[PDB]
């Protein structure tokens, strides 16, 4: 899936040629930027519980007819509001995945590919997930090279859900 | 393919969990000696013609039954293929090393190579000794005092030998 | 692929025959009987979305492992193909009962499908329980008395089993 | 092989869709016109005796040169009068089942397919069979929708043949 | 693809040896009969039609099942695929004895044959009994005396004699 | 590979083609030319000795720091004379072989495809075997059809190798 280091690798293998100072390159910019994804993915991890339960709890706050209206889709039962914390739960390990690999790789594979088709079938509003993207951004309290590249994803999501 | 980071990253999604302190302090490890890594992939590929050639020629030189007319490396065309293949998998070596994993190695060169070999009749053997021969001499040169800041490289090219090392098993 | 027409030529015109007045009237009594037919492939349609949904919520209940990380229909891609088959076998399932003949079923859909499921590791035997799924929404469908004129359906109701019958032992 | 149901669905199929309206509406056009079919070819069969021989008659007493030249091609012989007589036969028959199919696709499979090539290989005078298939239209008796789509099939393998 | 030249080069080049003096001088008589080679080629192809058309009539005339309902040459489109087999096999049985070398027709024409027709159910006996035919008739057109300058054409006939008998085997 | 039997009956095949007087006129065209290419095989191959040692030592005069200078490459071993003398025997009984066949073919399939790779690899001077081709050339004693077959064959290399 795509980081810095397979797709440079791609390319290189496309123009059947050995790896040159471009893909160098790439394998120093990844290789400044990987200790900062290590410790965002660390400190979401860390920090998960809190994180999954707080978005969780800014949905059904912004959005209180899904914890009120019967529904599969909803989350008015313990049924439905333990699918909404997986889910969650999901796309945050997710985004700790594409600061492991310094991409989106991770992201398109296990969430984005197939995301459409899944909320359309399962009547599941994207708004939702742009909701609980959004507390995760504004309560991580990464600083730095650290914010940046998680943001980046976070923001892929939202963008993607949109 | 994958690359060392979302290899791991693999394993731990297929258990739905975070990666581990242990995991991530591996990857940090890795991610230390990038420098190290650059210079090995560079190295090898600033040398890879003569690492190519060389290998090719002791080969010829020890088995000269490849060369002699009928053999499998007689006539130009074959000549070409077999120098092309010894690039090939050297190439493959190297992009293994960029990684750090060796899925582009085995799923995009080695695999269905031995099957490959034995419908055309070329000798597997001859063509693992060719890779034997490359590894001796890009170790050689990556390990090399000289031009360089000094330094422990010994993991690196412990990875390195070990992808050689299935190159020449995958046709042996 | 064979209708229910084309399917007693072939056996026919391989023995060099008219077909029999007994062939002729048996065609006929299915004719007499088409509007049926229609309205079974239109009650399937109008209701694919939900028959699909229903069917593989209920098969994700009683087997919460394929839905778990490292399950078969875990991540969003590997859910939306399994959603994806579902429609198709549905699909494939109302043109046989369109045509009536299982050919463009077996032919188009069934037909090396045991063997890409075994390739790609994905559990046959939890898709024939799908296919079991929307079997019985189906049947309920189109067996429901509301809105329709009234009559017997039986014959029809089962001829629409027998391919579903078809789709779930083929992917087993 | 061609018929309303399967040209329905190799439509819908191409398209990746489910039958709709559009299909119903072909399989309504299906079962308006089967019963006046299947009535033809019963009647086309039941009357086979006469029509061939009718056939053969009408193009012996049109070209009679075919009765009287030796020849592997002609009918000059009792072999070679056989042998016309099944010919005229395999149209008639298959005629049939394309009134049986309500299309062409009977005729386009047993029958058209390869046409040309036998004809030409074997110095078989498409005029030949044109005027057994006037005969055949000339003579069936039938009336109305039976006559309307047996003349189809009929005029269909005339035009194929000029 | 070799013609009777390159087939010979072939075997030289394998060993790194000159065409020995003997060895050009079979291809020197091959070359002095050329003439009778190149009438060979010329009287079948000028008698294609006919070849095919008779040999075709004389196999349904022996084996009647072959055209009955059912039969495997029943229907324009099966009797058009048999006649076309039957110049295509005479057709490449003219390349071989063009090039002096079987290459052609085993490469382009009987590779794959056997199985080919296995697959489908086509009877091989029947085709190999209809080569046999085209056979006689091709071999009495190459030796009739009328209409071209005497002489011996024994060894061109044979040697075309062979490439029927190879190709009737492949089917057989 | 190409000889002109080869080339018509693939012209020929290629448009599902019966051969017609074309390839004919390509056949007389050939035997014309078979007797003289035999015989100008057989002169080569008696003289081969004599014009591969005269080739090689062509080239050492042409080119004497070919001798003298130490390297893989180079004739200033028994090793490498032994290569050099070797590669001569290679082109001049591969240009045997394209008289034999009346075409390029033997000389395309066995030495030229990969030549400009294996010259570069082993760094190999093109202008070496055009020297060694034009001493065979200039020594072959042949003449009339024979010495035009063969020098085409003698250029033909030499063009590829310029
Ligand atoms: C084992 C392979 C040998 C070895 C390697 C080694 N390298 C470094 C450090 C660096 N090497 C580079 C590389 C490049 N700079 C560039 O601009 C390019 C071209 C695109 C290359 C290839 C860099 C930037 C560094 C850091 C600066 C420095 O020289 O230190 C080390 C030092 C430790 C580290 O990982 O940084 C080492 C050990 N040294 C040996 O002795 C082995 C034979
Ligand atoms: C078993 C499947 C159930 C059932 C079916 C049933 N249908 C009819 C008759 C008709 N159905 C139609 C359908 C359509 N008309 C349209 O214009 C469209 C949209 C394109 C459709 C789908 C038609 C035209 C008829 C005929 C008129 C009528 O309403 O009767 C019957 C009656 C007998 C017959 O075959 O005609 C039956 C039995 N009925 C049940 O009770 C089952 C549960
Ligand atoms: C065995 C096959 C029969 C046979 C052959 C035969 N042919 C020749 C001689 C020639 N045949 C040709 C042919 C052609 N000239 C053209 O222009 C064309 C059209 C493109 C053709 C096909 C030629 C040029 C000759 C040479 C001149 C001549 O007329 O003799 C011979 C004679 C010996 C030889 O090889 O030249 C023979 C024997 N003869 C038979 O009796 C066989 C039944
Ligand atoms: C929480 C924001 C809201 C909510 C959630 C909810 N989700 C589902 C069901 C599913 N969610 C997913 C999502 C994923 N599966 C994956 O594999 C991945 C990537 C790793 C993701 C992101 C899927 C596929 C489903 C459907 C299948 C399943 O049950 O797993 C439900 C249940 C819906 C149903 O019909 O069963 C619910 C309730 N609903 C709300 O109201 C919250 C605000
Ligand atoms: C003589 C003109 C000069 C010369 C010769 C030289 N050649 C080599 C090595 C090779 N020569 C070939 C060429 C061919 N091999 C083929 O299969 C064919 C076609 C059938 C040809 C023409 C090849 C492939 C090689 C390399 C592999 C091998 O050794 O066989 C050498 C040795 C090269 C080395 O690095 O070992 C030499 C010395 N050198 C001169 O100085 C002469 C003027
Ligand atoms: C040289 C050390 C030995 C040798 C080699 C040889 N190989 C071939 C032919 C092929 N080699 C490959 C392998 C690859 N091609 C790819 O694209 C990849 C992955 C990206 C690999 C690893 C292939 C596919 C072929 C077959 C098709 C082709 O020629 O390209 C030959 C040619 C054999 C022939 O007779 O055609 C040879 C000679 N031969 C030796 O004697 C050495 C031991
Ligand atoms: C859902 C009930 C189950 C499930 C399904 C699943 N299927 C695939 C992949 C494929 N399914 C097909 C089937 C078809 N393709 C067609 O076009 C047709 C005929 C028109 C059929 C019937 C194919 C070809 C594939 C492979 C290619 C593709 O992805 O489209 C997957 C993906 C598997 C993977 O790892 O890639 C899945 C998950 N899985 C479950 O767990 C349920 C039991
Ligand atoms: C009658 C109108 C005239 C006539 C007929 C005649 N036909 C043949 C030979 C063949 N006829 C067919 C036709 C078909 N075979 C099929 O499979 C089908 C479709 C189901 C058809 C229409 C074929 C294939 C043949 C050749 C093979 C065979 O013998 O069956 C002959 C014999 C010709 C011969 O050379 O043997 C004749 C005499 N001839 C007339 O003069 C009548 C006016
Ligand atoms: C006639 C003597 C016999 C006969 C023949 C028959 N053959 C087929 C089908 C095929 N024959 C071939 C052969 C080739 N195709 C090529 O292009 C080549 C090389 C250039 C050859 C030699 C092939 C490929 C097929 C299958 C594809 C096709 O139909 O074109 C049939 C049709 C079988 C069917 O069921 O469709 C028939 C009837 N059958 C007899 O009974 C005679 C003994």
């Amino acid at each position: 899936s795509k980081t810095p280091l397979t797709e440079a690798v791609a390319a290189a293998d496309s123009q059947g040629r050995f790896l040159s100072s471009t893909e160098l390159q790439v394998a120093f910019g990844r290789f400044r930027q990987a200790a900062s994804g290590l410790a965002a993915a660390k400190a979401l991890a860390n920090n998960a519980d809190s994180l999954v339960n707080g978005a969780a709890n800014a949905v059904y706050s912004k959005f209180p007819y899904t914890t009120s209206t019967p529904g599969n889709n909803f989350a008015s039962t313990p049924e439905g509001k333990a699918k909404c914390a997986r889910d969650i739960g999901y796309y945050l390990r997710i985004v700790t995945y594409a600061l492991v690999a310094g991409g989106t790789g991770p992201i398109d594979e296990y969430l984005l590919a197939g995301l459409d088709e899944i909320n359309k079938t399962f009547d599941l509003a994207p708004s939702w997930y742009v909701e609980a993207l959004k507390y995760i951004k504004a309560n991580h309290g990464l600083s730095g090279d650290s914010r940046d590249e998680a943001n980046s994803y976070i923001d892929y999501l939202i963008n993607a859900l949109s | 393919t994958f690359d060392a980071f979302t290899k791991v990253v693999a394993q731990a999604d297929a258990r739905g969990e975070f990666l581990s302190d242990a995991q991530l302090d591996a990857l940090s490890r890795l991610v230390a000696e990038g420098n190290k890594r650059i210079d090995t992939v560079n190295r090898i590929t600033g040398n890879a013609s003569s690492i190519v050639a060389n290998a090719a020629r002791a080969l010829f030189a020890e088995q000269p039954s490849l060369i002699a007319p009928g053999g499998n490396a007689y006539t130009n065309r074959r000549m070409a293929a077999c120098l092309r293949d010894m690039e090939i998998i050297l190439r493959y070596v190297t992009y293994a090393v960029f990684t750090g994993d060796a899925s582009i190695l085995d799923d995009r060169c080695l695999n269905g190579l031995r099957e490959t070999y034995l419908a055309l009749g070329v000798p597997g053997a001859s063509v693992a000794e060719g890779v034997r021969k490359m590894k001796d001499a890009a170790v050689a040169i990556v390990s090399d005092r000289n031009g360089i800041t000094q330094g422990d490289c010994s993991a690196i090219i412990s990875e390195l030998g070990s992808y050689f090392d299935k190159a020449a098993a995958a046709v042996a």
